[PDB]
């Protein structure tokens, strides 16, 4: 129950250089 | 090519 | 991967890379899904047209890696491989139908800011994920292009195709088992797996609860990122049921 939460991003309340772009593939 | 790694894990 | 960037530091601290004992050599890549078990694709360890029939003690499975090439002391994980499952319908004679396999670690995997456990997805956000035009994340020390190699781990963020264009881009056998993605021709994009990522994570995360699911694994395409053509994963959610299957069995 922790999975999929990276703990250099997520846990740590940052995230990466692109995922932003995934993020914004959903919205349209 | 490829570093080699300990022989433990062998 | 083929027009990517390099892995930020513990950006895919799910990626697993699968390592030949003698030659040393990359064979694939996979991911972690609990500190016992691994995923990968199955021609990775099968292949008869290749004379390919890897056996647990033929090869090991570094976990926590950056560097392609490097023994990344005090950071990576080498695991030895406990027993190695293949899925039973797993079709290699023709379009690599069910390319999955699962791989029993000898002993659990201590996570940490390099290791960590992706989600596998449900019915639900399955459902609501996979979806054309959504896109998803592919990492692996895999080629740069058709025919260097990477010097650490490449990450590159493709679009999921709709089934009939997916379907119409080849003259290979699409189930239902599968689906593609990747840029149109004309979206004017490139991008795509290659050479080495095989067994490789597909993955997205869930705008809902954030957390990394990972959706598809690297099973095939016809060249990398030519125009016209889509790249091939295994369908997880739709094998999921498979997965439970071996793994709440053979101890978890």
């Amino acid at each position: 129950a922790d999975c999929g939460l990276r703990p250099l991003f997520e846990k740590k309340s940052l995230e990466d250089k692109t995922e932003r772009e995934l993020l914004e593939s959903y919205i349209d | 090519d490829f570093e080699e790694i300990p022989g433990e894990y062998l | 991967i083929v027009e990517g960037s390099d892995a930020e530091i513990g950006m895919s601290p799910w990626q697993v890379m699968l390592f030949r004992k003698s030659p040393q050599e990359l064979l694939c890549g996979a991911s972690l899904i609990s500190d016992r078990w691994v995923l990968t694709a199955a021609h990775c360890l099968l292949y008869p047209p290749w004379d390919k029939n890897f056996t647990e003690n033929d090869l090991l499975v570094r976990i926590g890696k950056h560097s392609r090439t490097r023994y990344e002391r005090n950071i990576e994980k080498i695991s030895m491989l406990e027993k190695i499952y293949i899925h039973p319908r797993y079709n290699w004679r023709e379009n690599l139908d069910r390319d999955i396999a699962l791989m029993k670690l000898k002993k659990p995997v201590a996570f940490s800011d390099y290791i960590h456990p992706v989600c596998l997805p449900d019915r639900e956000t399955a459902a609501s994920l996979l979806q054309a035009g959504y896109k998803g994340r592919v990492t692996g020390w895999g080629n740069l292009k058709e025919t260097g190699q990477p010097s650490v781990l490449q990450v590159v963020n493709l679009p999921i195709v709709e089934r009939p264009v997916c379907k119409d881009s080849t003259r290979i056998r699409i189930t239902d088992n599968m689906f593609c993605a990747g840029y149109k021709p004309d979206e004017g994009k490139r991008g795509d797996a290659c050479e080495g990522d095989s067994g490789g994570p597909f993955v997205m995360k869930s705008p809902f609860n954030n957390r990394w699911y990972q959706m598809g694994i690297v099973s095939w395409g016809e060249g990398c990122a030519r125009k016209g053509k889509y790249g091939f994963y295994t369908h997880v959610f739709r094998l999921k049921k498979w997965i439970q299957k071996v793994i709440d069995q053979f101890g978890e």
